[PDB]
């Protein structure tokens, strides 16, 4: 009835989907074998239902290189996924946007969109697509961008939401993130309807400080990202006082057509032997989101102003304690809003408590995921701007992309589009004088 | 379909085992033959043990 | 039921035929004494292709043993499968060919050919639907060249709609067991052209190259060489003899490999051949068969296929195999090597598959190839002939036995004119 | 009363027959011997010799003995009346000629005689289904002579043909091109409808859908059987919208010499892939149009659909058919010609596809579509190129003119097929007047 | 699935490859007979990157062993893991290179290049998605220089989109093994520039520095030196062959360590290296791995990276380990030493984390580094070539096998023209 398809691009996105679908199967009750245990529409939005109660995820796990799909189709959740939905090439993109977008994307895009339309045929009301990837690797940049292009020309009336692992401003994991992020953002700026960023150095910070895990892994990192996506796609899976939809997310988080870049944070990241000692009231959960330290993109919000915030409470939240707590957020001077958004909040309330996977996080009854479109992200974009300029001053790693089939002049307008984006991000910034 | 799937998996396993047995049989029959053994008794003439087939 | 009557001429032809009858009797289950003792019931469904019935459940080969000298007499009788042939079909001559095409074609050979042809009648009208004759001989030397070509001409003018497969051993430049043999080969090619429908040229250089480089023998002998020949001799006519999918017989092979009536010369190959110490290293599959089928080390002619474009290729497979993978291997051979195949014949590879493999094996196959690269053989024999004919060397024997200088000139002219269309269709 | 005489001609025809007859025997019950292990549905394919023997209504013909001589020694030795299996003592040698002028007009007599006996014991011949191979002696030659002679006797009676069209790339023959072009010429005014199925595509279907990385004729052959049992499923079982064998003609062959429908079975999935799909009327219908589950290697988007005949079977609710067919029309990719709006002969039988100890899985629904797309033009044109590629140097033609075929018939053939290529163009352009 | 074809050139290349296949069969669970005696499914899951299938479950390496003298290949076969390679990939020569680059590149090397190139098409065509080729050779001396660079040239010409990795043994600065090594090295670096995607320069002096000071052994052998070589060699290709997080294969290494096509000469390093006496006292952890790997003590090319700025650095870790320490330690070694990295490449280190460690150990890491300070080696071999070619040394043997006086000049000119940008990029 109200369903949206999940696409997971790259190794990052595939393990995203691993954590997300493990959480989804645990909270909806789905066994790892797919079958419901013995003892009706809640799963129907994210899970199909064939025959004798066999629930198959409405997802495609695309990567250009093996062994990360092979862990999925060998390990615990092998039977849950349809083996054709997991899509695998035979040669790695090797951290090239050019290889993700121009040469080895054509061998798999026809299969990927054939299975996308196979999933969409068994969809009465299709809400949109959830696109999980990173601004790093060649698959998750180039194949994601070509996916946005052909998805826009094929299913243009539907919504496209993006879960992008933004590159950290300090550490990174390779040397070609400055090229890859700018190159994919130039061609996905006009196609992605919404684009929530999540960093990884900031989840390192969160796991170190609030979670008491000195040695976190990717399990912890995008299991927290799994918790966030289960927080935002839950009002359509359950019942709530404010049933918020994926269609409403873009309308309440995207003021200008180019500015579709929110940041996500999650509240109670508290760690079991810290949670029996604290109330975790709704004031606590809405203050932890607006602290400049629990934001999971490493960019302090006080270097900028919030355009809009979508708060999604979950659990035993009182529908009027929430606005009695939002009042304090509005009255605090350190949190500064734009003068052209007198209303800057969207409230989404559902009665489903957070589901605790076996692991670190505590049994909590109150939670909130906060999604803010802020002017602070112009600083991190300027960091990527400076990095790309430093690399492209005397053509570092350029032969890799220009001998690939990609033209040399593509970097030029990829930089001019980025400069125009920065000019937009500063033009939205200053207060009104007219 | 499950009974069919398990039967097909068992059929493939049995076919692989049969193919390996046939491979080892082929190896043994060509190792023990005449072309790939250089037996001095290929020249056993029917006219007696003193003559050879030339 | 379709029958093949097997003719053997010369010492080379007689020994190749003896090894061939040994290996085909091993495949069908006939012991040396002639009776059947095997394991499968599929070895008796099509036994009337090479074996005639006899009383007491005795199977007798339909071979005509011919030689002009009674020593191959003693050799093929002293062979292990000696007491299996008819003594009446076992014709011999009180003479000697003497490495002389004149003494094989215009002499005592033409006197013995009457009895040879009479035996051919005795074994040929004793059938209901005969497919053809299969003559094994050597082009270099006497008997197999002289008697061979004379018997070819007589049987072709007797039965004109039956297929004559000749397995011809052609002389080599590296090693020569006869000084005169360019003369014999030059005279024999002229009758080989306008007669036989399928000629398999087999060279002793390439036979030893397979015996030494590939099989890695220590003391390879004529028996091993003849076994390499007889593997393809048995594998060509195998869908006629054992069941399968896409059954292809001699006529279907001739139709799919001879585009023009003079271009019937081939280059055979057989490719489950591995060394003793490298046989346990095998990963034996259809790609491995196609691999060892299509390289320039398994050819049994001394003609490298990289020097000329393939006109047609036929592969007759044996065993339990997948038609998708066989078709894919032939397709990828054609697509990867595109310069080595002519472009006026699209899809110039024929596939045949027999289900029953040869005994002692699991999966075998044979190569036949009509190639441009058999220019080299006919040319090198032509320059050797012109070198020996410019000074009239070794010619008094031929002229005294009844030849003519115009006859030698016409033989060389016809052989050079066989050298011409294999040039012009390789050059399109 | 709904009889269907079936003539199988050639290794291809005879071997597809093994598959077709297995499926028929394991559906009606007729055991391998010929007796139904202790009610009149078999009268469309089998008979009853007043004793309990159910003899097939068919004549398997192959000028080569090997093939048919394994059906007269296998686990069906009894079912087939000795005579029905008809053979000769010499192949045709991949030479259309030696199958339509020499070693072939010597067996037309006996075959037409048997077709007569099996047709005089029929109280309602629906038609003659002929299974052959566009490439090959008996498959082209005899089928040609047969189709012609049939016309002389059985006048305009349906003569549906099932065939293995020359593949676009594989092709196990250097003479295939010639035979295929000569066949169409002789059988372009004597064939009512000619369903087409190429091995290259069935190989792909038997890898992306059935997971048999190493397909063997037995696998491909059986898949073709499920199609024949669907085209002939409404004549022996019940349904909501039955389809006869004399309707495919008036609902798939649009203009005169344009009778080349392509086939596509929808639920061609494997056991370990059916535990994940609901295989519903919609899903399977969209699958038939998908340019991959097709079966005559030829992109349907490279052309325009002229008429479709979706023959369904199983638990197919008549209303889910209307739904799917409608949704297909909406989509653009599937472009139907303007001169054919109503372009779907829908038919629904009830017997759920029968599972033969083999590869396909136990499905409750299924759809076998028959499309007459103008994208078969590329096929005829690729085949045409090869005919010319060799007919220039008069290649492999001595073999054909040395049996009884005047060399000019090759020219008359190329010309006829050029008209067909041009025809497939005129019946595709849309009137803008 | 991806594939790698392994090539060995010279005596040094054959010994390095022998120890490499020893530790790879050790790593996967392959006994010297060849069949699998292992303890995990993941070892057999991706055994198809180095090992072809064969009958009886007998995995065979895709190694082509090349030498112009058949003396050390017999020792390779008579070694511990000797009856594991194909006898057909076992290509030798009935001559001697004699450590002459002209005799390796313009003589009998160019006669035996055909046999090696046929073998490597067999090993590339027995594939469907090849990733590339992996040559081990000694830069100094013959065969591995001359034949090796010729083989690299033909392979790179025929396969244009496959990664070529070349583990090259460069002569020591302090000691010297075959007096014409600057001739061989300067003549072969010219092809190594214009041909290879990745070159891993290794040095025996640095190997001995590790074996005497870091390993603190007394009597080391070339077995141990090639053990270190193959330790980093197997460490490079571990995400290709085992699962993990941030999988990085050879093309990823190429992309993230060559900024410009000239500077593909890397310096490897393997660093869980601790003696028998100090292994008890070690406190194995990720910061210790990073400091032992980035120290200018475990460097395996004898050029101190303190004298130059790092262009790009790649670290491939191995074992169960938390990502936060790996990222934090790489950021910390970028921050603490700021002048040792270039300023125009921010975050100039790549991280890879493979899941399965080498056994016997808990946690390991391998290093690749495109340091500017590799110019010390190239200036040293350049001055060795100039000061020796000025008086026309050893040169009649180079010009009589088919060179000319010009042929050395553009080799030294190209070597100086590579010396130039690895001054400009080191000085911004
Ligand atoms: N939870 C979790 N996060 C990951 C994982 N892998 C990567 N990430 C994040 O994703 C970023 C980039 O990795 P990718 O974009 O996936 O690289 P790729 O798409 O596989 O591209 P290739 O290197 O060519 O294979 C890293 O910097 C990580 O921060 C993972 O396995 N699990
Ligand atoms: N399904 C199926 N298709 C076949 C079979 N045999 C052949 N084909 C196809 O038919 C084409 C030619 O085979 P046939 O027409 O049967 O050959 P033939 O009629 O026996 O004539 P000859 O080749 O002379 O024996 C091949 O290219 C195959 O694609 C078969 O047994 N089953
Ligand atoms: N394959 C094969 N070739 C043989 C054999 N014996 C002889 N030859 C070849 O036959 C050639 C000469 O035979 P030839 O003297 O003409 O025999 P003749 O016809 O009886 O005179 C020699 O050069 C041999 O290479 C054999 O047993 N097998
Ligand atoms: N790592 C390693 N290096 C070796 C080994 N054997 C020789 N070398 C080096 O290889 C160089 C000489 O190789 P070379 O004689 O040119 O081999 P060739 O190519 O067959 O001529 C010497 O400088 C050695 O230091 C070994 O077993 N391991």
């Amino acid at each position: 009835q109200r369903e949206c398809i999940s696409v997971h691009v790259g190794q990052a996105g595939v393990q995203i989907g691993n954590a997300c679908w493990e959480l989804y199967c645990l909270e909806h009750g789905i066994q790892p074998d797919g079958q419901m245990p013995s003892d009706d529409d809640s799963f129907n939005t994210f899970f199909s239902e064939t025959g004798a109660g066999k629930h198959v995820p409405r997802a495609v796990f695309v990567d250009l290189e093996p062994t990360v799909i092979d862990e999925v189709r060998t390990g615990t959740y092998r039977q849950l996924f349809h083996p054709e939905q997991l899509i695998t090439g035979k040669e790695d993109a090797a951290n090239n946007y050019a290889r993700g977008h121009y040469t080895i994307g054509k061998e798999l895009i026809d299969l990927v969109l054939d299975r996308i339309r196979k999933l969409a045929d068994q969809c009465t009301g299709l809400q949109g697509f959830l696109i999980f990837h990173s601004f790093g690797g060649g698959t998750g940049s180039g194949f994601t961008s070509l996916l946005m292009e052909r998805l826009s020309v094929d299913y243009g009336k539907k919504s496209k939401l993006e879960f992008s692992i933004y590159p950290a401003p300090q550490v990174s994991t390779a040397v070609v993130e400055p090229y890859n992020s700018i190159l994919t953002t130039h061609t996905t700026l006009e196609h992605s309807d919404c684009a929530f960023m999540v960093d990884n150095e900031a989840i390192y910070d969160i796991c170190r400080r609030n979670l008491d895990i000195e040695r976190p892994t990717y399990t912890n990192l995008n299991r927290l990202i799994s918790q966030i996506v289960s927080s935002i796609t839950a009002s359509l899976r359950f019942d709530g006082a404010l049933n918020v939809d994926l269609t409403e997310f873009q309308t309440n988080l995207v003021p200008y057509p180019r500015i579709h870049f929110p940041l996500a944070t999650y509240a109670p990241v508290i760690s079991a032997e810290k949670a029996y000692h604290e109330q975790l009231s709704v004031a606590e959960i809405t203050n932890a989101c607006f602290e400049p330290a629990n934001q999971m993109v490493k960019c302090d919000p006080r270097h900028g102003k919030y355009m809009a915030c979508c708060l999604l409470y979950r659990g035993d939240v009182v529908p009027k304690d929430v606005n009695a707590a939002i009042a304090a957020i509005k009255t605090k001077r350190s949190i500064q809003f734009v003068d052209w958004c007198p209303t800057g909040f969207k409230v989404g309330i559902n009665y489903q408590p957070p589901t605790v996977v076996p692991g670190d996080l505590a049994k909590v009854q109150r939670a909130v995921c906060m999604l803010s479109n802020t002017t602070a992200i112009a600083e991190a974009w300027a960091r990527l701007d400076h990095k790309f300029d430093l690399m492209y001053a005397k053509r570092a790693f350029v032969h890799w992309y220009v001998g690939e089939g990609m033209e040399e002049g593509e970097f030029s307008e990829a930089r001019e589009d980025m400069a125009a984006l920065e000019k937009d991000y500063e033009e939205v910034g200053m207060d009104s004088v007219e | 379909n499950k009974n069919q799937a398990l039967e097909s998996a068992e059929k493939k396993r049995q076919e692989r085992k049969q193919e390996q047995e046939d491979n080892l049989a082929e190896i043994t029959n060509l190792l023990r033959g005449d072309l790939l053994s250089e037996d001095p008794q290929q020249a056993a003439s029917s006219f007696g043990p003193h003559r050879v087939v030339p | 039921m379709r029958e093949i009557v097997h003719l053997q001429a010369g010492q080379c032809g007689n020994q190749i035929g003896a090894k061939f009858w040994e290996v085909i009797s091993d495949e069908h289950g006939i012991d040396p004494t002639g009776t059947y003792h095997g394991d499968s019931d599929l070895q008796l469904e099509r036994i009337n292709v090479y074996y005639n019935e006899a009383t007491g459940g005795k199977y007798v080969p339909r071979a005509v043993l011919v030689d002009l000298e009674p020593g191959t007499m003693d050799s093929v009788r002293s062979g292990p499968f000696g007491q299996i042939f008819r003594p009446d079909n076992f014709v011999f001559g009180q003479s000697g060919a003497g490495n002389n095409w004149a003494k094989g074609h215009y002499t005592e050979g033409a006197e013995l050919v009457d009895s040879v042809l009479d035996v051919v009648r005795k074994e040929a009208e004793s059938c209901d639907c005969l497919q053809g004759f299969q003559l094994t001989h050597s082009l270099g030397g006497g008997t197999g060249s002289g008697m061979g070509t004379l018997l070819i001409s007589k049987i072709r003018e007797e039965y004109p709609d039956r297929i004559m497969n000749t397995f011809s051993v052609v002389p080599s430049p590296k090693v020569s067991d006869t000084v005169v043999e360019p003369y014999n080969a030059t005279l024999s090619v002229h009758q080989l052209v306008e007669n036989t429908d399928e000629t398999y040229c087999i060279d002793n250089e390439a036979l030893y190259d397979i015996c030494f480089r590939t099989l890695k023998l220590t003391t390879p002998t004529y028996g091993d060489l003849n076994h390499l020949v007889s593997a393809t001799m048995s594998g060509v006519t195998t869908c006629l003899r054992f069941p399968g999918q896409l059954n292809a017989d001699l006529r279907k092979l001739a139709v799919n490999m001879v585009p023009f009536p003079r271009l019937h010369f081939f280059m055979p190959g057989f490719a489950p051949l591995t060394s003793r110490g490298s046989q346990q290293y095998r990963a034996l599959t259809v790609p491995e068969l196609t691999q060892q089928m299509f390289d320039a080390k398994n050819m049994m002619a001394a003609c490298d296929p990289r020097h000329g474009r393939y006109l047609t290729v036929a592969a007759v497979f044996r065993g339990r195999m997948s038609m998708k993978e066989v078709d894919e291997q032939m397709l990828n051979v054609q697509n990867k090597n595109s310069s080595y195949f002519v472009e006026w014949i699209p899809n110039n590879v024929k596939t045949a598959v027999c289900d029953i493999p040869p005994r002692g094996l699991k999966m075998s196959a044979t190569f036949i190839g009509n190639s441009t690269a058999i220019q080299e053989l006919f040319k090198r024999i032509s320059e050797q002939f012109t070198a020996m004919f410019r000074r009239k060397a070794f010619l008094h024997w031929y002229t005294g036995e009844g030849m003519d200088e115009m006859e030698f000139t016409e033989a060389e002219s016809n052989m050079n004119d066989l050298g011409n269309p294999v040039v012009t269709r390789g050059a399109c």
